C-alpha cells in the first residue's frame, strides 16, 4: 500500500545500514533521478538521516 | 602547514648575528673607526 | 572514519573531548582531531610531509 | 626602559604581527565558498557527480 497524493508515507531512515543496492542498475525503475547526489557515489555518502 | 604553506630558515642564524655584532663592538670598542 | 575523509598521520591524543564532542578543529577550520567511532580513543592527526 | 616599557620594541613586534596575519587571512579565505556549494574540495567531489 503506498498513498494516493493527498498523503504519503514519511517513515524516516535511521541508525543503519543504507545499502543502496545499487538499485538505479536494477532496471526495475524506470525513473530513478538523483539532484544533489551523483547516483553511483550513494554508497560512499553518509546522512544523519 | 596543512595547505602548502612553508616558512624557511634564514642563512644567518641567531649565533652568527651575535658573532658580527661582537666583532663590530670588539673593533669600536679597542680601534674606533679605523 | 565518519566523513572528514583525508590523509594523515594518526597519533594518540592528549585531548580531552566533552564526552558530546566526536570531533574537533583548529583555528584554520580544519580538522585537529577524531574520536575514534569505535573505544572512543581520541587520535590527532598530523599532515603526512 | 626596555625591561619596563614594552612598547620600546613594538616596531619589531609589528613587524612579526603583520606577517601572521597575512598568513592568517590567506588560511582563513581558504575556506570560504566563494560562490560554490562547499569550500570543501573534498565535499564537491565526494558527492557530486
Amino acid at each position: 500500500r503506498f498513498a494516493s497524493v493527498y498523503a504519503w508515507n514519511r517513515k524516516r531512515i535511521s541508525n543503519c545500514v543504507a545499502d543502496y543496492s545499487v538499485l538505479y542498475n536494477s532496471a526495475s525503475f524506470s525513473t530513478f533521478k538523483c539532484y544533489g547526489v551523483c547516483p553511483t557515489k550513494l554508497n560512499d555518502l553518509c546522512f544523519t538521516n | 602547514k596543512f595547505n602548502g604553506l612553508t616558512v624557511l630558515p634564514p642563512l644567518l642564524t641567531d649565533e652568527m648575528i651575535a658573532q658580527y655584532t661582537s666583532a663590530l663592538l670588539a673593533g669600536t670598542i679597542t680601534s674606533g673607526w679605523t | 572514519f565518519n566523513g572528514l575523509t583525508g590523509t594523515g598521520v594518526l597519533t594518540e591524543s592528549n585531548k580531552k573531548f566533552l564526552p558530546f564532542q566526536q570531533f574537533g578543529r583548529d583555528i584554520a577550520d580544519t580538522t585537529d582531531a577524531v574520536r575514534d567511532p569505535q573505544t572512543l580513543e581520541i587520535l590527532d592527526i598530523t599532515p603526512c610531509s | 626602559s626596555l625591561s619596563s616599557t614594552p612598547s620600546a620594541l613594538g616596531k619589531l613586534q609589528d613587524v612579526v604581527n603583520q606577517n601572521a596575519q597575512a598568513l592568517n587571512t590567506l588560511v582563513k579565505q581558504l575556506s570560504s565558498n566563494f560562490g560554490a556549494i562547499s569550500s570543501v574540495l573534498n565535499d564537491i567531489l565526494s558527492r557530486l557527480c
